[PDB]
């Protein structure tokens, strides 16, 4: 992680703040984030 | 160190990539008062306005990411932490600070203003209902049309006009050698046939049907889905219709 | 024993399944006109309208049974069997009833009517090129309009509106399981999202290329096609930008 | 043929006397005819 979601600010064209948002849900449980990190960032 | 108001809508504005056209369609404020807001030109604005912005990014927000449960947690807890981030700003006449007290104040402002819209629909139903609307992609903002042009399946079944496509993937006439060249069709060999519109027609029923899910009654199923009844009430009652 | 021109135009009229309108539309007479012509409350009518209502007929004949080689024959004998007709009325006020001064006269008006339409189409070469034309299927008779509202390939590549279907193959969001519903998209659930829109066109792309005949240039193709030069001259041109 | 080509008035939707001058072309040889009596009245 650390600073290196410049990636889904670009590619969801999202803010920030949002970006943050998205990373704080299973924050650190990348892994168990995966499954929903790889949903609307899937099928787009 | 906070920036100001003007300096925190423009970073978000532009984050979303949206232009202030899109932002002043999405939401009520003037492209103008936007533009004067982002540069200072105006001083902080009401609350009422601030409201309305919020509202703009809100329609974006769940046409981009989605109105889904993982979601819609995320832009509801978002939308709340920039009108925090508004009422913070450097040059903010916002003392109340106490976020609770906007933050419910905000989500009354918002269903106040649902019941508005609703009702203004309510009275223009049959041009909704039969897709004589222009809305604008990407927003909620429309505009009423004596035919409901923008509907695919009304152009490809209407028989009032002619249907053409791009002056390219034409000759939509493979009889070119009829000797004088057909009157005025010398302008118009993009116009597709009867056969072909039905073929395209029954390509995309097939392509909708083996996705998403086909709908039985119209009038029934749209006149339940808008209404002032509850939401769970009603996703029973759309379920019921998509499964007896 | 022959019958009066408004019974015979009436007789013609209804063969070809055209109502009055459609054939005031087809022709540059008044639907009122043909209308009190068919029962007599018009007397016999001049040479020029009479001209007229054939034009009308013959774009007509030629959108239906088609401008080639085997009917262009039976086309130009008909009209011709039946511009004699006309004049040969039991009500005519025609005894120059020589048919090949007559026959000849109307091709000769036939040409001096398409020069005034290409002239009047040339003005506007923009609105017809770019398909921003609301033309009246069937016929030649056309209007000009804001934006290709009736393109299906613009309808389907612009993104300045929502495209709908009807209000059935629909719930184009599979996703209906998003606790409160989607802000003010219990009213737009008939939208089609940009990945079908793509899907759509593609298909379609496909299904026109593998029939019919792609032309590589658009601007040059059209500007050799419509134009004041020779018909044998011209296809030769089309053919060189079909097969190099 | 007889005058039993209503026929081709009612499906084509033309005039008795268009209906006529088809049967005109290669009239009595409605064999030979056949070729393009079957054509634009076939992928109608």
């Amino acid at each position: 992680p650390m600073v290196t979601k410049e990636f889904l600010k670009i590619k969801l064209e999202c803010s920030d703040m949002y970006a943050q948002k998205l990373i704080d849900e299973a924050q650190g449980d990348e892994n168990k984030l995966y499954d929903l990190f790889i949903q609307k960032l899937a099928e787009r | 160190i906070y920036m100001t108001f003007g300096e925190i809508l423009k970073k978000e504005r532009v984050s979303w990539k949206l232009s202030v056209k899109e932002l002043s369609t999405l939401s009520g404020v003037s492209q103008t008062y936007i533009s004067k807001l982002e540069n200072g030109k105006r001083n902080f604005p009401s609350l009422e306005t601030i409201f309305n912005l919020l509202i703009g990014f809100k329609t974006h927000i769940e046409y981009k990411m989605g109105s889904e449960s993982p979601f819609y947690e995320i832009n509801n807890s978002y939308l709340d932490e920039i009108l925090i981030m508004f009422i913070n700003s450097s040059n903010s006449t916002i003392s109340d600070r106490d976020p609770n007290e906007l933050i419910t104040q905000f989500n009354e402002y918002y269903d106040v203003t649902i019941k508005k819209k609703q009702n203004e629909n309510s009275k223009i139903e049959s041009d909704i209902f039969s897709n004589k609307i222009k809305l604008v992609k990407g927003t909620t903002k429309k505009e009423v049309i004596e035919k409901p042009y923008f509907d695919l399946n009304w152009l490809l079944t209407q028989n009032e006009y002619e249907v053409f496509f791009d002056r390219s993937f034409l000759l939509d006439n493979n009889f070119l050698n009829k000797k004088h060249f057909t009157e005025k069709d010398m302008y118009y060999y993009n116009v597709l046939n009867d056969n072909d519109l039905k073929t395209i027609k029954d390509e995309i029923v097939v392509f909708l049907l083996n996705k998403y899910n086909y709908i039985k009654n119209k009038d029934d199923f749209f006149n339940i889905f808008t209404n002032s009844e509850d939401d769970k009430t009603k996703r029973d009652a759309l379920y019921k219709i998509l499964y007896e």
